[PDB]
């Protein structure tokens, strides 16, 4: 399963 | 494998200012997780400081409370930095460094450090006294004994205990420290052992003031 | 901003029984729940991410649940190697200050086997009264359920100069250490003779003393 934060740790941004 | 160990801390005068060093070693700085910074005064909870991301975008983010007072920085491709000034007694604490794998996209901190110990005090630092804890003279002696050190009088924390330098850890006990009126802490230590068992030695470390002490124990 | 909020601030179980923490969330968290085990003087151990996915070697006996905005965790088959305090953790990945935030934190304690105590006292080493101060040493070691310590200089109930510190509750069979420890000026020390320290433990005491002239 993804976790709502997958993006965020990508990122580093939001 | 991966370890954290923090660094810096000490006696702090309110006021004055203090840098912490945490150093990563068995990873490297990449991206996909956040090098983090949380403090717990003794006793007291976990309260969260501040991360800083992994990737070049160096993006920091702090605590409503925190900023303007900590500052977070990757000094280097192995070790980062948190900066900080003291007010109150209140930033006396633990200060760990930890990791956000930020794993499946969900929050994770799957890697701490022991944590260094920042004491915000106007008081002179002081080196423990150390003496020795045995039975009374006057008893009889039993094949079985427990000797042990007592750790007086110093400022700051920590102190740390070894029995021949680590060699005897079997039957251990050293308890937490107390803080006395004057402001100075004491802790024990206490290890049981055949009345045969040779010497035995107490290693009291204070890196505060470079002070180790040796103490080698025996009955009555 | 985003608060968490772990409800029973402490509780007990026997040994092979079965607690349960619940940790409340502001928002929709959508279970993006960390838990992690602290035993004093210790750092902070990882034990769970997104509500329930157990990192590698915590056992399966870590049941956590929840969703959106009650989570739990449950710790089935206790044993003396749980206690410790138990930290919730979530993020809100929008704002600066919701990176993350932590619960206040549950402790549990493990009622394991009651053992009594065994107590030593230690007189002053022959060095400690040329200083002006004397610290007497004693120790109640390895002992369950808690006990009290009391102090008698020649009879007379001591309650000043007393610090005492116990060990938190130890992994294998649940018990405690407890150090006592009286502090006199020298001059004090030398005006009396019999020196008690006295261990309770519901409905039984030891007794351990000194003579100041025998050590």
């Amino acid at each position: 399963h993804i976790g709502p934060g997958r993006a965020f740790y990508t990122t580093g941004e939001i | 494998q991966e370890q954290l160990v923090e660094s810096g801390g000490g006696l702090v005068k309110p006021g004055g200012t203090l840098t912490l060093t945490c150093t990563a070693s068995g990873f490297s700085f990449s991206s996909g997780f956040f090098m983090c910074w949380v403090r717990q005064a003794p006793g007291k909870g976990l309260e969260w400081i501040g991360c800083i991301y992994g990737g070049s975008n160096d993006n920091t983010y702090y605590a409503n409370w925190a900023k303007g007072r900590f500052t977070i920085s990757k000094t280097s491709s192995t070790t980062v930095t948190l900066q900080m000034t003291s007010r109150t007694a209140a930033d006396t604490a633990t200060y760990f460094c930890a990791r956000d794998a930020g794993t499946s996209g969900y929050i994770a901190y799957n890697l701490w450090g022991p944590g260094t110990l920042v004491t915000v005090s106007s008081g002179q630092p002081k080196a423990p006294s150390v003496f020795p804890l045995a039975p009374c003279c006057g008893d009889t002696p039993s094949s079985t004994v427990t000797l042990g050190c007592l750790v007086k009088g110093y400022l700051p924390e920590p102190v740390t205990v070894t029995w021949n330098s680590g060699t005897l850890t079997n039957g251990v006990r050293t308890f937490p420290s107390v803080r006395q009126s004057s402001g100075l802490y004491s802790l024990s230590s206490v290890v049981s052992v055949t009345s045969s068992s040779q010497p035995v030695t107490c290693n009291v470390a204070h890196p505060a003031t470079n002070t180790k002490v040796d103490k080698t124990v025996a009955p009555s | 901003a985003l608060v968490m909020t772990q409800t029973p601030s402490s509780v007990s179980a026997a040994v092979g029984g079965t607690v349960t923490i619940n940790c409340q969330a502001s928002e929709d968290i959508q279970r993006n729940l960390a838990w992690y085990q602290q035993k004093p003087g210790q750092r902070p151990k990882f034990l769970i991410y997104g509500v329930s996915n157990l990192e590698s070697g915590v056992p399966s006996r870590f049941k956590g649940s929840g969703s959106g905005t009650e989570y739990t965790l449950t710790i089935s088959d206790l044993e003396c190697d749980d206690a410790a305090t138990y930290y919730c953790q979530s993020a809100l990945y929008t704002s600066a200050t919701d990176i993350c935030a932590f619960g206040g934190g549950t402790e549990v304690v493990v009622k394991g086997d009651p053992v009594a105590p065994t107590v030593l006292i230690f007189p002053p080493a022959a060095d400690q009264v040329a200083t002006g101060t004397v610290t007497i040493v004693c120790v109640a070691n390895k002992y369950f359920p808690d006990v009290t310590v009391t102090w008698e200089v020649d009879g007379t109930t001591q309650t000043t100069g007393i610090e005492n510190s116990k060990t938190p509750q130890n992994s294998a069979d649940c018990t405690y250490n407890l150090s006592s420890t009286l502090t006199l000026t020298s001059t004090q020390y030398n005006s009396h003779k019999e020196y008690t320290c006295k261990v309770t433990q519901g409905t039984t005491s030891v007794v351990q003393s000194f003579n100041r002239g025998d050590c």
